[PDB]
């Protein structure tokens, strides 16, 4: 198992599935057409601003 | 200002050159979705209007 | 394939995949029939000759 973390906006997230484009899908983290895993996400405003 | 939804505006474009890549790399569109076309392929195709 | 992103282009591909291999599989069986009836001719045309 590879576990992969990072922070976005709120916005952002839509774009963290396969098959997505978009800069973050495009140029910051893409996903293969067949990804076997589970994508987490949480707020983070209180941790991270 | 725009148009009123029950009002839609339409306008013809045609006989010109396009860079949709323009529209895709700005910041500002919370929305942009694509049917039948896709958005990469966009400005690679020709159109009549 | 000019057209639209490999990820829907995949399921449109798809459709015309199932219906032209649905089509040849088609033929293919009428044909094995009539070669089961020209072979019946060709029996009956060794026989008299």
């Amino acid at each position: 198992v590879y576990a992969d973390s990072f922070v976005i906006r709120g916005d952002e997230v839509r774009q963290i599935a396969p098959g997505q484009t978009g800069k973050i899908a495009d140029y910051n983290y893409k996903l293969p057409d067949d990804f076997t895993g589970c994508v987490i996400a949480w707020n983070s405003n209180n941790l991270d601003s | 200002r725009f148009a009123s939804v029950y009002a839609w505006n339409r306008k013809r474009i045609s006989n010109c050159v396009a860079d949709y890549s323009v529209l895709y790399n700005s910041a500002s569109f919370s929305t942009f979705k694509c049917y039948g076309v896709s958005p990469t392929k966009l400005n690679d195709l020709c159109f009549t209007n | 394939l000019a057209r639209l992103d490999k990820v829907e282009a995949e399921v449109q591909i798809d459709r015309l995949i199932t219906g032209r291999l649905q089509s040849l599989q088609t033929y293919v069986t009428q044909q094995l029939i009539r070669a089961a009836e020209i072979r019946a001719s060709a029996n009956l045309a060794a026989t008299k000759m």
